């Protein structure tokens, strides 16, 4: 998945 | 919110690490709504993408390097928005702007990722315009060509109408044994074995090509494989030709043994 910060 | 927008973040990746997509977009919004700050945005847009909302994430995205230079948000962030875009764009099948934008994102801070996701998508681009340029009438147009220039001994142009022709039909041997021809009138000896090769593992049963290769490594002294080669010309031949062009293959093992 997409990295989320 | 300082504290109180980040626990809004912070709900949206809990969510959105259980694969609650818009429950993880209500969250990052209420963030946004809390306190300006594109983080936030960028993390709307990965719970787009993975919605497989490709467009939408790269309008939340498009918006949020134009906000964050409004604010002149840090190289980083932005530079992950643009790689995003890069991302997302990569899943709808557009080559052109993913390497665009990883270009853009890079341009903005170079990261490993991103800078081997770029070389990829490039490799990627040119299979697929190779795969395009692939075509049965031009092919035929090109042999044409290059007969024409053949025939006028025009070594230089024939070289290049069977490159064309090795370009529009890679799996057509004609195009190799062709260029193998002309490139050994040029004397490019080494060169007209490798085409001949490639024209051997496209078509395993093209005779004349076991016959140039064989001519070129004789014109470069190479007899030991002149002789190999030859071996598997006569062999292809009697099985193919009906040893139709023996008389010319016992010339070449004769002048390949003195």
């Amino acid at each position: 998945m997409e990295e989320v910060d | 919110g300082g504290s109180m927008a980040d626990k809004e973040k912070a709900e949206g990746n809990k969510f959105y690490k259980a694969r609650q997509f818009d429950e993880a977009i209500e969250h990052y919004n209420k963030a946004w709504e809390l306190h300006k700050d594109i983080t936030y945005l960028n993390n709307r847009a990965a719970a787009e993408y993975e919605k497989g909302e490709y467009e939408t994430a790269i309008s939340t995205l498009n918006d949020a390097v134009e906000q964050g230079r409004e604010m002149r948000a840090d190289y980083k962030v932005i530079s992950k928005s643009f790689a995003r875009i890069g991302n997302a764009y990569h899943k709808l099948g557009d080559l052109k702007k993913t390497i665009e934008y990883y270009q853009k994102s890079l341009t903005e801070h170079r990261t490993a990722d991103i800078l081997t996701k770029l070389r990829n998508a490039e490799k990627e681009l040119k299979k697929a315009e190779a795969e395009a340029y692939v075509n049965p009438e031009k092919a035929e147009e090109a042999r044409l060509e290059g007969k024409e220039y053949f025939t006028k001994s025009d070594w230089p142009n024939a070289v290049k109408a069977y490159t064309e022709m090795i370009k529009r039909a890679p799996e057509d041997a004609r195009g190799y044994s062709n260029r193998a021809a002309a490139l050994a009138k040029l004397m490019s000896f080494p060169e007209a074995i490798a085409d001949c090769n490639k024209a051997i593992e496209k078509d395993p049963n093209f005779v004349r090509a076991y016959i140039r290769k064989a001519t070129a490594q004789i014109a470069v002294k190479e007899y030991a494989s002149a002789l190999e080669t030859l071996d598997a010309a006569r062999t292809k031949d009697a099985e193919v030709n009906n040893g139709s062009s023996a008389r010319e293959i016992d010339q070449l093992y004769y002048k390949a043994s003195q």
